[PDB]
């Protein structure tokens, strides 16, 4: 790896060095060799490496979204004929979308998960590892999408079990745990009454805790419930 | 409109 | 070079789309692929030409500028010392942006320049030019500063010398290049007075040509006149 | 603060 001469504690330096300066694609690429050295990560790293990854994909997903909106009218009744190329270049940001992918499932496999004990650190990796399998089954279309979507299930559902029986309901890494199941559901496994369900039974058991937290805490629940309460305006 | 998912902390 | 199999007007075709879907690396690898066709390049494609490359180097250029200031920061008296990491890291991206400033002028050196006769053509290419140099001026320190920032001087100069005797005062394209080389004489030259007074000019000119002008053309010009009027409210 | 410079068309 292009990382491996690097010292541990100064990839993590400019990880948040590249953060400052929005280059994100730099700031993967220095967790990614942080993560390589093979030592565990703590609280802050694990948020530093989720934070990189995000911003990458998130760019990718943007631009397939555009890419295949043109493709689909291109493809309406009435529309001239412009050859192969929106449907090459949607392949090409597809194909690199993937490859983000499966990078980030390989770390999580080799070995984040294996070494994660706490409930704290095996929660936030199993939610990221149906994350990316949620971005992956975003494009697929072939004769893998159904275990492309089983898989994303099965790692919520391992970080749900995890979480409710060791984490209070108003942890901010249960709930937002609970916030991407419930977008699963709805968007992904064709299930709208068990994202609505979810949702609502997470804000509320949430509000019935923010009684034991502190201002800060309090500040740092309440952020994510308003995102539950957003999305149950949108779907109800 | 799309859902929101888990924003940077 | 990568694109050598596509061909031209699918280049074209996939640089329309990469802007569409914000996706400006590709948006300038597809042109560079296009201008190494050998042909000349119509008014729109130069305007795609550039605004790939511009969107490029405006990354670049904050991101340098965000990690410059961190590092003079740790330079200050007081400041504990943190090793090579931010140094490292900003050479980094200077060398990168310099890398994208050498392959915008060597499209312009091999062979758009020397094939441009048109004033249009030409003074759009010279103003790139310039343009290129600025931002190679912007993070240069050593012995060749000097001469970077004569080369940047002498290519706005010729694209001047063009744009007034074959251009009217309105034309968006002379408007644009006194606007940069009004900003390379307050930013890179320490030549304020001399930037206060091509800005007043050109906007003074434009002025009294914009009776000539069709309701688009005078929307089109009255846009860079106010970016000139910004700049004099600033410098003033 | 930072002056303009020509915009995209
Ligand atoms: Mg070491
Ligand atoms: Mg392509
Ligand atoms: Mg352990
Ligand atoms: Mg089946
Ligand atoms: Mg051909
Ligand atoms: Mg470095
Ligand atoms: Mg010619
Ligand atoms: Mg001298």
């Amino acid at each position: 790896g292009a990382m491996g001469s690097m010292e541990r504690a100064s990839l993590i330096q400019k990880a948040k060095l590249a953060e400052q300066a929005e280059r994100y694609e730099d700031m993967a690429a220095f967790m990614k060799g942080a993560v390589e050295k093979g030592e565990e990560l703590s609280c802050e790293e694990r948020n530093l490496l989720s934070v990189a990854y995000k911003n990458v994909v998130g760019g990718q997903r943007a631009a397939w979204r555009v890419l295949s909106s043109i493709e689909q009218k291109s493809n309406e009744e009435g529309s001239e004929e412009k050859g192969p190329e929106v449907r090459e270049y949607r392949e090409k940001v597809e194909t690199e979308l993937q490859g983000v992918c499966d990078t980030v499932l390989g770390l999580l496999d080799s070995h984040l998960i294996k070494e994660a004990g706490d409930a704290e650190s095996r929660v936030f990796y199993l939610k990221m590892k149906g994350d990316y399998y949620r971005y992956l089954a975003e494009v697929a279309t072939g004769d893998d999408k159904k275990r492309i979507i089983d898989s994303a299930r099965s790692a919520y559902q391992e970080a749900m079990d995890i979480s409710k029986k060791e984490m209070p309901p108003t942890n901010p890494i249960r709930l937002g745990l609970a916030l991407n199941f419930s977008v699963f559901h709805y968007e992904i496994a064709n299930s709208p009454e068990e994202a609505i369900s979810l949702a609502k039974t997470t804000f509320d058991e949430a509000m019935a805790d923010l009684h034991t937290l502190s201002e800060d805490s309090y500040k740092d629940s309440t952020l994510i419930m308003q995102l539950l309460r957003d999305n149950l305006t949108l779907w109800t | 409109d799309r859902p929101d998912t888990e924003p940077e902390p």
